[PDB]
This record gives C-alpha cells, structure tokens and sequence, in this order.
C-alpha cells in the first residue's frame, strides 16, 4: 500500500474536438435531396486534410462550422440531436471519440435531408449530463 | 453550543455537485501536465555547431494526449538575462502508443497498477549511449531508434522500427546489453529471451515455464518480479545483463552473462480475484502470499551464451550455484536488489530475512555458478572444476531491531588499485537511524572452499571484515535512496551527487559531497522549493522538476560552472528552463503548511486547506484527509493541486481539510518511522487526533462536533480506526479501500511493520479492524465504504469481510462500489463518480 | 398536498429499528411453524388394535430444533364431536440430524439452495412399503430404520441405523429399489453406486466423473441434476429405479435396471462464484448456461445389475440407445422429467426443445438399450441383435405459442387390458389454454426398425396417433401440476384425484373425477381456504395442510367415508387434527384481498396491509411490494404471515403495503400467463401502476406522491423497471437481487419467458435494466440496491454490472451486501441487517 | 429465479433456554478455593441428567440457577460480565450456544474466586443489543 490516491481525473483531451468540428457536416448534393457526415477524432492535426480532401474525393462539400465552447474528450460517449436529427434520418446518433490514424478512414453518421427548407438545426450533446456542448444549423446558401 | 455560530454548508443537488466536478475539470486538462521525466543528456561532441547537448525524455507535450519521446537541443551559450524555453521537439512522427481505449494485456495491466502510472503512451524507454538506442515497448510491440551514435543527431523526426517476433504474446521488460548494443533481452511468458535487432534473431533462454495451464499448475518463474517484490520492494525486473564482456577463448566467442531469478510458486497460497471483463465473470488466479504463508521460493541464476563475430547466438547455458541457494544462504527471504559490479568482476545482491531485519549485501562471482543439468556426475564434475578460491562475500551486513529500508544506493568502485578490498557506497539508515551515504571498503580475503561436499553455512561464514567505514554524512536528516532515487558518482572529479531533506523534511535538494573526505556538503537547488533531479552522465549540467505548495511544478535545467580546481563549489546557474509553472486555476488557495509538537515533543507536520470566502467566527466541517503509514509523506513543500485536487473541492465548498503526517510516516528517519513497529493504527490516530486539536486551537474555524475521516488504501484503514477508537471526535469516516483484516495482507508489507502471526497476535487482533466492528456507531449514515471490485492489492475480500461483521454485529453502513477500478481509482468517469458522492456525504451527513 | 393530511412516519433510531425487528422475532418465532409434511400412510391390518394407520412424516416437535421422521397413530373410532389432535410420536432418539452449526458440504448447501429447503434437519426421506424401510441421509451420512414390514410396529424410539461405506465423500439422493427393498441406491462423485443394506456392500455402477482434477477438467456426471434442471424444471434427482423385477434367466439371477440422465457438460461456460469460506479467497467454478450459449449434452442410460438369492451383486452393465440420444431425437434439448410404467415395460421421459414450445413425452422399452463398449463390433452386433419391431413411442406432443410449463402429472395405467395401446392420464395447458387433465389413449403400431444403420427422423417420426382424448376437466381454472403437487389414482374404484383452482383462482381445493366419464368435479375440501393436500395410498383418507389469508395454517386429517357403491359422491369427514391452528400475535392484522378490472377488463387480484392505527383523512406512504413475474402467485388465499412478516412490520410503522399480481403470475392459465412473452418487464408495471390507481381511488389512504416500490428477485428487476418508466408515481426502490442483464441470466428461465438474444434484440435491450441506466433518476437516495455476494442463481455480476452502468451514466445509489448468504439471506442476523436497513431507508428517504 | 421469499429469520428458540441457565451454576468445594462450570445446551433434553450425573460423579454442586425470561435466539454468542469476571478468574467469557449429543462434555466456563465471602456477580448478556439474558449474584448459602 503506498497511496493508492484517486489521482482526480487527468482528462488529457482538449482543443482538438474545434479541429473536429470543421470536418462535421459533410453534405452531398447531387439532385436538391443532401446526405450528411460527422467525425470525431482526436489527438492530432493531420487527421483533417486527409479526411477533408478523402470527402472531396467522395463528392461531399464544405462548410464552416461553429467549434464547441469547451472541447470533448476520448473514452466517453456524445449524442447527436437537434431538428433535423429524428425528424430527418440520422442512423449513427450515437457518436464517440476513439483515435484513429489520419491515414485511414472513420466511423461516419449517415443523415439524409432532402428537400431541407431553408435549415436543419443540428446539435451534439454529451452522454454524462446532457450539458448543450455544440450547436449547428446549415444553409442552403452555403450549399454547392 | 452555537448553532448560529457553526458553518451550515449549501445544499447542491446532484447535477449541481456534477456542475461543480466538471468546472474542477474545466481547468484540471490545464494543471496536469505530466512533467517530463527519465533524461538522458548526450553531448553534441561537435565544437562548432549551436547546440552543446541534445536532452532525451518522455514527455506528454499537449499538442498531443500521449505521452512520447522527445528532445530537446541544449545550446552552449545563451543570451543572460533573458530566459530561454526550450522546444518540445517530438523525437518520433506522431504515431499513438496505446490502442483504442486503452486496452493493454493482464500483465502490462499489472505492471502499470504496480508502478501507479496513469498515462498513457510509452510509458518507459531504455536507452544506451554509445550506439544511440533508444529500446522501448510502445503499443502492440517493442520499437527501437537511434540517434547520434556512430550515426548522426537528426533534425526532423523519424520512424520507429518494430521489432518483429515469432513469439506471442507480450514481450515485457525489453533491455539493451551494454557489453554489445545489437542484443537485447525481454521476458515473455515468464521466461527470459534475448534477441538481436538487426538479424532479427532471437532465442529462448529459460525452460522454468511452459505454459501448460494456468498459473495454479505453471508454478516456475524466471527473471520476472513477483507480486510482493513489486509492490512492497520496488524492483520490476529480475535480470540484469552484465556490462562487460568476457571471452572464453575458444575460438573468438563473446560471451554476454544475465544474472536471473529463478522463483518457484508453487507453495504460495492462490487467490482469485475477478477479471476486468466481467461478462465473461471469470476471476485470474494470483500468487499471493499472506502473513506466515510461504513466500516463493527464490534462488539466483546465471544466464550466459556465446554469439559469433556476425551476432548469432552461437551457444547458450543455464547456470546454477554450486550448492543450492536455499543452503548456501540460509535465512534469505527476499532478493531485495541486484546487479554486477562495473568492471564486471562479481554479480552483486541485496538478500533481505523473513523479518526484514537482517538486510545483507553479498557479491557472488560469475565463477561460483556452475552448469546446470539432471546428470549429477556433471554436476560433481565442475563442483571440482571450479577454484578454491571463489566465494561469496558477504560484503555488508545491516542488522536492525526495527526494520531494514530498502535502500538500493549501492556504488561499488573499480577496484584497479591493490585488487582485493572492493570499495563501494552505500546508504545505511540502520546505524545512525537516518539514511546517510557511507564510503565503505570492505577487505575481501578469500579463505578457500571445496565445492564438492555440500556444507551448511553458519550465521555469518562468508561475511568479510571491514576495513573502514567512513561517512560521508552525518545529522538529523536523510539521503533519499527510496521511490526511485539514486545518486551519481563522478569518478573523476572524486564527488557524489545524491538528494536529501537536510535542510528540512518538507523538500528534497541536490547535495554534493566528496568521499575523498567527509568535508561540505554543497546544496545546489534553490531552497523554498522541492526538487526531483537528474544529472548528466558527464556531471556537467542537471535537470531539476521542481515546485512548492504555493508555485505549480516547473522543469529547469541548471548547468554545473565554475574553476575545475575545486569542482565541490561549482556553482550550478539556470541555464535554460524546459516547462513553466501552469496557471493555476481562478478558484485555488494554496494551502497552509504548519508544524506542531507532540506531548512528547516530536514534530509532526501538517496541511490545512483554509475554507474559502472564510467568516472569521464560523466553525466550519472539518474533513481529516489522511493516509499515516509508511513510506508515504503526504505534506511537503510541493504542489498539491494535481492530487489533492478534490481537497481544493472540498475547501471551495466551505469545508477546512486538515492533513496530518502522523508518526510512522516517511522522509523523517527510522525511529520516526519505527513508532509504529507492531502497533500499527494504535499510534497513528493519537497523532491525527492530537493535529486536530492543534489545529482547531491555532486557526478558529474547525468545529470538532462536525469531523470527517476520509482516507484510501492504508488511509482508509486509519479511518475506521479512528471511527472505532476515537468515535466522539470523527463526526463520519470516509473508509476508501481499508486494510481490515492484517491476516489476509501480503508479506512484504505487514511482516515488516508486524511480524509473523504467531509472534504479534494482540498487534493483529488490535488492528485488524474489522474484529472490532462491535465498536463502530450505532448510529446510521456515519461509515461510508467505498472500494474498487476488481483490487489487486487491496482486496475485494477486505471491506466484504468488514461488511460482513458489521451484518454480524447489526451495525449501519454505506457502501459504493467501482466495479471497474482496480486500486486507484483510475477511470474519470469512476472518479468523478467517486468525488460528486464524497460531496453529497459530507454535504448530507456532515 | 396537505402536510397536515401526510402521515409522518416516526423517525426511529438504529437501535429502535432493532428493537422493533425483535420484537417481531420473538412473536415470529412462534408463528413460523414448519408444518408436518412428507406424509405416509401405513395401515395396521389387525382389526382388534386400537390403531387403524400409522402416519408418517416429517416435522419438528419444537422440542427441538432439526425436523425428524416421526409419526401418529390414525385410530379406528374417533368419539364425535370432540377433536383428536395427534401426539407427535418420534422414530428417532433426538439424535443430530445436521452437523454443528448447520455445515454441509458444498453440494448439499447447493441442493438446499435449489429446494429452497430453509429448515434443518431430515429434509426427505424415502420409504418402501412391505419392508417398511425407511431410507435418509443425516448429518452427511446415510440412515435406515424399519417399521412395520415383515417385523412389527413399535411405540419406543430406536436408534437410526448407520450405514457403513468405503466411499470418500457425500452419499447423496438414496433412492430403495423398489423391486428389491434389500437394495439401494445413491449418488457419490457425481456417479451412480448401488448397494445392499444388511451385509454392507457397495458397487460402482457408471464411470463419468474421473474425480481427477477441477470441475473445468472433469466435466461428465451421471445420475445428476444439472443446473438449469435443478433451478428451472424443478427436477432433483436424475436417475429412477425400475419398480419391477426382471429375470434373464442365466440359471436363477434378478437383473434391477436403473435410468439415468449421463451429462456431458465440458462445450458449457464457466463462471467462478466466491465460495462460503471467505478467508481462503477461492471461489467455485460453475458450469452456469447462459443465455444463447449451449445446454448440456444430455443421454438417458440404463445401469442394470444383476444379482443372487445371497444378496451380491453379481453382474453389473452399462446401456446406451442404439444410436446417439441427440441423433435419434432431434430437437431434444432438455429431459424435463423421466421415470417408468409401474408394470417395468417401459422407461418415460417427458422431452422439451431449446424454444421451449415444444413439449414431448416419449416411451423408451428397455430393449432399445444395447450395452455400452468401446469395440464397435460388439456394438454393430447388438445393433443387430435389437429385434426390429421394438421402438421408441413418442406418445404425446404438446406444442405451443407461448411456452410449454413443465406439468409432471403423467399416470400411465396398466395396459395389460388390451394387450397394446397405452392409456395414460396427463396435464395439458397448452390444448385450451388452462392446465387440465386428460385421458389420452394412444396407439403403439411399431413399424419395424433396423437399428443397425442410422437414418435421420422426420418431423413425426415415433409419434403415434391418438386413439382417444377425453376431457375430464374444463373451465376457467386449472389443475395444479408444478411446485410438487401431483394426482392420486384410485385404479380399483377409477377415479383420479386432483387439486384445482376450480372455485377460486386464490385457493388450491382438492377435487375428485372419475376418468370414466366426467360426470362432475366433487370438491372434498371447505371453501374459504386452499389446502396442500396428501392421499393414502389406500384412497381411504388424507391429509390436508390448509389455511387462509386470516386464518394460521392448520393441518387436518380427513376419512372419506360414504356407501361405496358411489365412490366419486363419498363425504370427506374431518378424523382427527395433527397440528392446530396458531395464535396470530397480537400486533398482527391479516391483510385484505381485493380485486379489480383493467383496461383491458382483465380481472387483476391484489393484497393490502392498511396502516396499524389507522386514521381516516391520513395520507400514507405506500411500498408497492412486487414480484409479478411467472411461476408465482403472491395473491392467494393463504396464511401470508409466516413468509411476509416484513409486509406486517412495515404495516405496523404506518406504511401501507400493496401487493398486486399482474399479468405473468401463475395459476391463472397460460393465456394470463404470456401477456409477458418476448416483453417480460415491461407490461408488468403497466399492471402495477393500475393496481396503485384503484387501491388510491378505492381506499382513501394512498399517498401517491410517496411510493416505494420492492421487490427481491424478478421484483427487484420490476423495482427497477418500475423507477425507470414510471419515475413519477414510484418515488423509491429497494431493488434487492436483480436481473440487471437478461443476456447474463441463464437458459432455463430466460429462453422461456423471451427467448436467444438472436431472436429478441429489441425485448432484451428493453428488458435488460442496466441498459437503461439513463433513464433513472439523478435525485439521490431513490435507489437501495440489496444483493447477496455468494449469489448462484442471480449471480453478483448483475448488480456489479448495474453498479458500473450507474457510475458510466453518473447517476446515485446506494447499496448492501451480504456477503456469506447466496439467494435468500439465510442466516437471522444477516435478515435482521436486512428488514433494519430497510425500515430505515424507507424511515429516511420515503 | 422463483421467489426466495426471503422472510428468514428462523432462529427457532428454545423453551429450554431457561433450563440452560440450570446445566450453569456449577462449583466444587474440594479445596478452600472454589471454582463454578458453566454449561448453556440446548436441542437436546437429555443434556441434563447427562451433564448432572458427569459433574456429581466429577464432584461439583448444583445451585439456584435462575433462568432467563426470554427462550434465547440461537446462532448468537452471549457475553459475560459482572463484578466477577476482572477481579477472580474466568478462563472463557462468551458462550455459543451449539449443540453436541449427550455424551459428550461440552464447552463450559471455569470460574476461580478462591474464598468466597460475601459473594460475587455473574452476569450474562448478549453481544448484539447488550440487554439482559441473565444476571445473578453467587450463594454462600447453598453450599456444604
């Protein structure tokens, strides 16, 4: 027995859950119906131009799109709801940061809009509290 | 008394408590850090580039989760009076070091809750100067690199080459050989191999496993730590490769020896404790040797082969000692320590008795070990074959009527000049009380020994008289030789690098002395802080990861200058500094170090955290965190943010915490540490007790009427002894993890603070606290256990058992369990868990 | 609404709670009783004594404290109008039955454990008739005695014969062959051995269990019950004598046949549950089938011997089918229950597939077991041997949309008239959705089998036509078939025997038909009560063990008597009394029975215990206590003292008790029953909430705003369902024992009630509790988790897995354990610890 | 699972617990000390002339033995206290009430007071609650 102290929790993960966000919402249009993306990965920077330039490749657009207040963490569960999501079809509304390499490809969350209006508000909640980490909603302004 | 005079803290909900935890987080992802740590200084060797040194560590950088190797350039001058930071340049190109959450093997799982390290990534690296090696195990495989050896200092980072294996599965404990760079050695399955990373040629070497069944039919281990040495010895390994080379002489053969530990547990009682998948509800049955039951059987082993000119191993050979350890050294319970001597002459040991009372130092030369085979003419063959002359050397003999300290400080010398009478160092607590290095020769007079015949040693046959024993320090204070301490010895210069309390027990500094003669001791750290340092290989310049209980921990690297005439006062100025003190968090006090005295006037140190947005005239509750036993000094003059964070919590909530080192604890010497010596729990609480009333009389706020007891491990045991002999002061008794029954705890620990059952049956009975549960409360809602499931150390069985008498005695209980932690409370959901129902208890019930 | 209208429950202290709960104790002691049970008629055949039977059975006199074999004199005249109440004669000179302190070996802890046999003492005995033998095991070693046979009666007590044996270990389940009473049978080492009472031999007879290592490595048993059997199909014992003897005819040898159920249990998961001796830290492993994973692969086998008019068993022999038993009957996964036609023709077997919806019984001639030898020449030469026409006769197949409960009334008659075509009686819920009797004729048409070559059956392969099915029962209601109840057929008058919920379904009445014509149903017992009964095996006279919801259980002995030409029509006239009715303890009210309508307009039965002094306009906190899954009927009319006190003790604080059975409950037929199939936990507290609804609307001293919710084992499980989908009515749950995870909990029980995870998802995600984490409340103090450590049948792991989804969802709790009891706390202390802390948590937090 | 009803509680108390404190209460007076056996065994009548004909024929006396009001719960040990037990000897102070046919000698408390005197206190009383089982001061007058 020497100090078998709780030692708090080290939460080693921060600031990359921003650099995470800018890959979310990969949108698809190639009639006015859309299909959507999300990733979320942590731990380092070169994981985004790969991925971004693979949906490129995979005919998904870009948008920019708000960071969350306080960045997640590894090793735990997020829900993703909002207007769009159970209204329109989301089949991962589950999501989870889990490292993997910036080579290979992700777990995704398929959402189809079609004809989406004007706006799909889109949120990701975490699974501990359901404290409103990240809001979102897209604009067909924005689309290609 | 007053009711409108005492502190009434805020009632938060649930989710309020978890909103408080999480703004705690909020800014605890910036005060840990994990400071860098196991440098390695090479020098640049270049006289004309920038960069004198070229620093090697691990280290988390945060742009980043794991923690990985890096460097660091240390340049050969600076511009004065402006500081300078150095980069966290990553040695390796970003590739993770854990896969994905974190799943490990059993036996790295082990390791890792033996050690207590929590983060992630490569956790620990082997390194070998001369070649540049940098041997680690990172992820599913052991990795290897260089970097400015015969080749060259790189720039940008490289890749990490695998090591690739025909074995299955891990390959723990990986060392290089320092007599040949090119191979190296691992465990894997409980038996010694060694490989070659260029050819990728490995080999087996040990055949005392052979992964028949489970380890209750596989009872034959070797060179691997069992259970008691790892967690109460601090030794992990149980080879060490000798650091020369040998030549037989055949026809150009290398021969490279191991010393190895051969353990036999077969007669250790098992016990099985739950696995961490508890779908498959299945247990792992455990080696654990409690109290009067058989330790394993030990014995010492030599491990040599033979490899050609091109690093093929050409031959292999187990070896043995000529007579059976067990006979040739009676009363040897424990290899507390081990290693070789520099030149590579003789094998060295630490032994330790079954009471940790008769620690003896003995040199075993690689002569003495003869082949190791079933033909018993063959074995009486080379018990002739080997000379007269060879001997073990009982070189040192610590003898003590408390108990010995493992202390591994242990230098020997070359001993070039007059070649008996090895000269070493050595710490030695039992003499003076406190741990002070001593320059010790030894003579070593062969008497001359057959073989042959088996003999029975007497009490101290091999033992080599002294020839001096002069010390080198001396005073009321002690060198650190524990926790993974060690001095350095520059050899050339005549100086020894060691750390100690000498100027008080609240910080460790960096001394120097000569042991030419016992003259001045010279600090070099900065006082008003506590320092862990590490010196270069070539004595030039040190790191020191320092910090104090109000600055965070910062890392600066001091760089040894001066006239070389007096190389004693060379004074160590700040040469560049590697991590910053973090900003500490909006809401955080600092907290108080006092001292006080006993009735018997001896100092006890102790913590206060302060309640914030204090009333002077309110009482507020008091929560005694406290763990007491040995080897743990929980107040000194350092950072208490990262592990006493729930503290701050606590005091940010209104409640004053109060921390005691009572006597037994560590830092303070052996007849401070030795008030506990077959009374353990009987002396402690006296000690928290009597902080209290200390503290409840110097600062005006600590209502004794409201008192909480919260302690973990060997803490929490205290708690429910001070539940149990001290119920009218401890309000409540948080008990996290208790030593309830001292019968059913290992060897290593209790028969040395206790002795055997048979000899200490009233210190047992007194306190095993759970055969005293009849005098725990009656009352509901004041006894809070909280353990983790699946507990390696500190059993499961412990707080069942007390959970059991308290049903026997129709006593009240709370009771939380952490089905996943082990013995720490390791994940952060588990401790956040942990922290938001300590605070509703205090905040309910206190 | 009112806080003067909400009855306040007074706050006791700890030691109040004790104080209370022993007073309770000493009340209860008197109150519990364990009724005489086990009943066996013998007459006296003298027609001068005074005495016309002598009953036997088992019971405690209180004189003492283990249950014994004792036994009544039934006189010829009783003097009318004046009761005769039994002296309660003992066999036995008050020798232990048990071992100090209750020890057993770990089997027979476990057997206990399956029959939920709380009492101690001789808790089965068996007996034959003509020698009048009667057979027990004390104190973990066989015993014998003879009364009344060829000898005579007695009135002393003698001394319990002890029989001597070379076997190492526990003599289990001794069965007296009923061919030959000199011999005998037991289970040792999980093998079948059979020996010979007076000249003391033994002899092995089946050589599945190796005994060499652990149960992981020896996995064949013989002649045992397996788990899921034991916990699940109620069945004990795994091997039946053949009632008859059979001459081969070597020259004047008696060969006695005994089936037995082989089982292979090695392709079964193991899981290791801590064992009673916490101290050694082992656990048990357990061959436990979970849920989805495989069953045991289980055989029928003939163990046959042979022997001499001496008394020595001469010849021995293993036989097996003449194909594989998995191959001949396909979709066989469980051997419900086995046994013989009393003529010795045929060996039954009631089979039962992996969905449990597919029921069959099957006849197995003797000749359709070859011997068992490894040489497969032998084998193919009694392959051919088998004479062709002989054959298995699947007889009868119940197939079903819900589930098949096992029902073991099956009453083969002698066939000897109309010499083919079985006539047997047999339970049949599934047919009209109730459990009723019928009188099946089938027809045994053979068509001519080469057992030499295997051929894969058909769908319908042995099953033959039925002749006939008469219907002797019809209705809303159902014949009693599970928990050992069973029929009695008078063969010489033709009329069976049966007990019912005819009049009632909250009371069990014996009734009578004739298996001639159903003419009607003759009730012989007095309404108001529901009686356990038990026939002479003469038909003249029974006991009956009955009681009321007010009433304490008594135990009557009634004579049928009438003009014996009209047999069904004969009045039950009350004889004598063997154990009167007893004092209700002054703070006792027996609780109300009512009843009410769903929305479906399904007639629910429920209980209540109104609060003790009761004030009308009071509001009162209300513990909704619940089981409400299959197999077991809370509500009934019946003596709810000896086994619910704790709902009275709650009563007597002022909490309204409510107990409701919904849909699931049993003895209300199979249509009531599977309104949970493939939805279990879910539609269960839609009948709970409705049920606190109507007793709020109906009686006015609900408080719905303070409601707890209890349960044990699948009531805990609905504690917890009940907190999670209806968190606002429910404001507590003392969860104890629950099924957290229906993925974890094994096949027997969950493969029936829904069914392989592969099948059921969306039930098991819905239904499995500690998946819906989540959902409970983030208030604290609304969830007291209670679990035994020791747990085998709701294994530990499911709170421990509940406890981590807690901790991953950061929600509270609070829980107890106790660690030395397995299902129900057993020991008193451990149950005081229980009811204390369940009266204070309700105390505080309700 | 089928409902372990889990009432339990079944101590089974004997009405000769009162009769247990009878088998207690014996002394010898062979030197001029005298010494006291004490015997409590219930579940088992016999018990009685078997324990009084072994300590006649051992040579003890029988005293007053008061018996408890209360039939004992068994399972549970029962202290001893008293103005006797820590002034003149008491080699055991707890009693298991545990049974043994009998035949046998059983468990029994030795009480050494040497001269007696006025008298001394004996007290027994339970571990669980501390209430009252039994409670007696010794006779100088129902001695020889």
């Amino acid at each position: 027995s020497p100090l078998g102290v709780l030692l708090k929790m080290i939460h080693n993960a921060l600031r990359f859950i921003p650099v995470t966000s800018v890959v979310l919402l990969y949108h698809r249009v190639h009639p006015e119906e859309v299909t959507f993306h999300l990733y979320l990965i942590p731990s380092d920077c070169s994981i985004r131009k790969a991925i971004d330039d693979l949906e490129m490749k995979f005919q998904f657009v870009r948008i920019h799109k708000p960071p969350p207040l306080t960045p997640l963490y590894m090793g735990c569960r997020y829900t993703v709801s909002g207007s769009g999501s159970g209204m329109l079809e989301i089949l991962p509304k589950e999501l989870e940061l889990c490292y993997r390499s910036p080579g290979e490809d992700q777990l995704f969350s398929e959402f189809y809009v079609g004809h989406l209006g004007s706006g799909i508000r889109l949120q990701v909640k975490d699974k501990k509290d359901e404290t409103l980490v990240w809001e979102a909603l897209v604009k067909p302004g924005d689309l290609m | 008394d007053d009711p409108a005079a005492r502190f009434q803290v805020q009632k938060h909900s649930w989710d309020g408590l978890r909103s408080i935890i999480h703004g705690s987080r909020k800014y605890s992802g910036l005060i840990v850090n994990k400071a860098p740590h196991d440098f390695q200084f090479v020098q640049k060797t270049d006289e004309s580039g920038p960069h004198s040194h070229r620093l090697y560590y691990l280290g988390m950088p945060y742009g980043s989760r794991e923690n990985s190797l890096l460097y660091s350039e240390i340049p050969k001058k600076v511009r004065k009076e402006a500081l300078l930071l150095l980069s966290w340049k990553q040695m390796l190109d970003h590739f993770q070091a854990t896969p994905h959450h974190g799943v490990y093997s059993r036996e790295e799982e082990l390791l890792r809750e033996r050690k207590r390290l929590g983060v992630f990534g490569i956790t620990s690296y082997d390194f070998h100067s001369e070649s540049g090696l940098f041997l680690f195990q990172a992820s599913n495989s052991l990795f290897h690199c260089r970097d400015g050896g015969k080749n060259g200092f790189m720039v940008s980072p490289m890749k990490p080459l695998e090591i690739k294996t025909q074995c299955s599965g891990p390959r723990m404990d990986p060392k290089i050989c320092p007599a040949d760079p090119a191979f190296f050695s691992f465990i894997n399955n409980s038996d010694l191999w060694v490989a070659n990373i260029e050819t990728g040629e490995e080999r087996r070497l040990t055949f005392c496993h052979q992964g028949l069944s489970n380890v209750l039919d596989d009872p034959k281990s070797a060179g691997v730590a069992t259970f008691v040495i790892q967690e109460e010895f601090d030794r992990f390994t149980g080879y060490w490769w000798c650091p020369t080379a040998s030549w037989e002489g055949s026809e150009g053969l290398k021969t490279l020896r191991i010393l190895y530990e051969e353990v036999d547990e077969s007669e250790v009682e098992v016990i099985h404790v739950p696995s961490p998948a508890l779908e498959e509800r299945k247990t792992d049955s455990y080696r654990y040797p409690r109290t009067g039951s058989k330790n394993p059987k030990i014995a010492l082993k030599l491990a040599e082969f033979q490899t050609d000119s091109q690093g093929k191993i050409v031959s292999t050979q187990e070896k043995e000692l000529v007579q059976p350890f067990s006979s040739l050294f009676p009363k040897v319970e424990y290899i507390a320590r081990a290693g070789w001597t520099r030149d590579g002459k003789y094998a060295w040991a630490m032994f330790l008795d079954r009471p940790q009372q008769w620690l003896q130092l003995v040199l075993l030369p690689p002569a003495l070990f003869i082949p190791s085979t079933e033909n018993e003419e063959q074995r009486l063959a080379s018990a002739r074959a080997v000379p007269r002359n060879v001997q073990p050397y009982v070189v040192y003999e610590e003898v003590t009527n408390v108990w010995i300290n493992v202390h591994d400080i242990f230098y020997p010398f070359p001993q070039s000049e007059g070649e008996d009478e090895l000269c070493f160092l050595r710490a030695n607590e039992c003499k003076t009380g406190f741990c002070h290095l001593y320059k010790v020769t030894a003579v070593l007079k062969s008497q001359g020994y057959d073989w042959s015949e088996p003999f029975s040693p007497g009490e101290d046959e091999f033992k080599c008289p002294i020839k001096e024993e002069i010390a080198l320090t001396s005073g009321e204070w002690e060198v650190l030789a524990r926790h993974g301490s060690k001095i350095w010895v520059n050899e050339e210069t005549k100086l020894v690098y060691f750390q100690g309390t000498k100027d008080t027990p609240l910080e460790h500094h960096l001394y120097v002395v000569s042991y030419e003669a016992a003259g001045e001791i010279v600090r070099l750290t900065t006082p008003g802080f506590s320092h862990s340092c590490s010196m270069s290989q070539n004595f030039d310049m040190f790191v020191s990861h320092y910090s104090s209980v109000s600055t965070p921990p910062c890392v600066h690297v001091y760089k040894l200058s001066g006239p070389d005439d007096d190389p004693l006062h060379k004074q160590p100025r700040f040469w560049a500094s590697m991590m910053e003190a973090a900003s500490c968090p909006p809401d955080y006090v600092p907290p108080e170090i006092f001292h006080f005295h006993t009735r018997s006037d001896v100092r006890l140190y102790g913590m206060i955290y302060k309640p914030h947005a204090l009333q002077p005239g309110k009482k507020h509750p008091t929560v005694l965190f406290v763990y007491g036993g040995p080897q743990v000094q929980l107040v000194n003059n350092s950072f208490k943010g990262i592990k006493y964070l729930r503290l701050n919590t606590l005091a940010s909530l209104g409640y004053a915490v109060v921390v005691i080192d009572g006597r037994g604890s560590c830092q303070r010497g052996l007849r401070f540490e030795g008030a506990l010596k077959n009374q353990m729990g009987q002396v402690e609480i006296e000690d928290q007790v009597e902080g209290l009333q200390f503290v409840a009389e110097k600062y005006g706020f600590i209502d004794l009427s409201r008192v909480a007891i919260h302690g973990w491990s060997y803490g929490g045991f205290l708690s429910l002894m001070g539940l149990i002999h001290k119920p009218q002061v401890f309000k409540v008794a948080i008990a996290g993890a208790p030593v309830t029954v001292w019968m059913a705890y290992d060897t290593g620990y209790t028969e040395r603070y206790m002795d055997v059952p048979e000899n200490n049956q009233h210190g047992y009975e007194a306190g095993s606290v759970a055969l005293h549960v009849e005098k725990l409360p009656n009352e509901p809602n004041r006894l809070l256990i909280l353990h983790g499931f699946l507990d390696e150390n500190v059993h499961f069985f412990h707080t069942n058992f007390l959970v059991s008498q308290l049903i026997r005695a129709g006593k009240p209980y709370q009771l939380q369990i952490y089905p996943n932690e082990r013995h720490s409370i390791r994940c952060p959901e588990s401790g956040e868990h942990y922290e938001v129902t300590l605070l509703h208890f205090l905040q309910e019930y206190l």
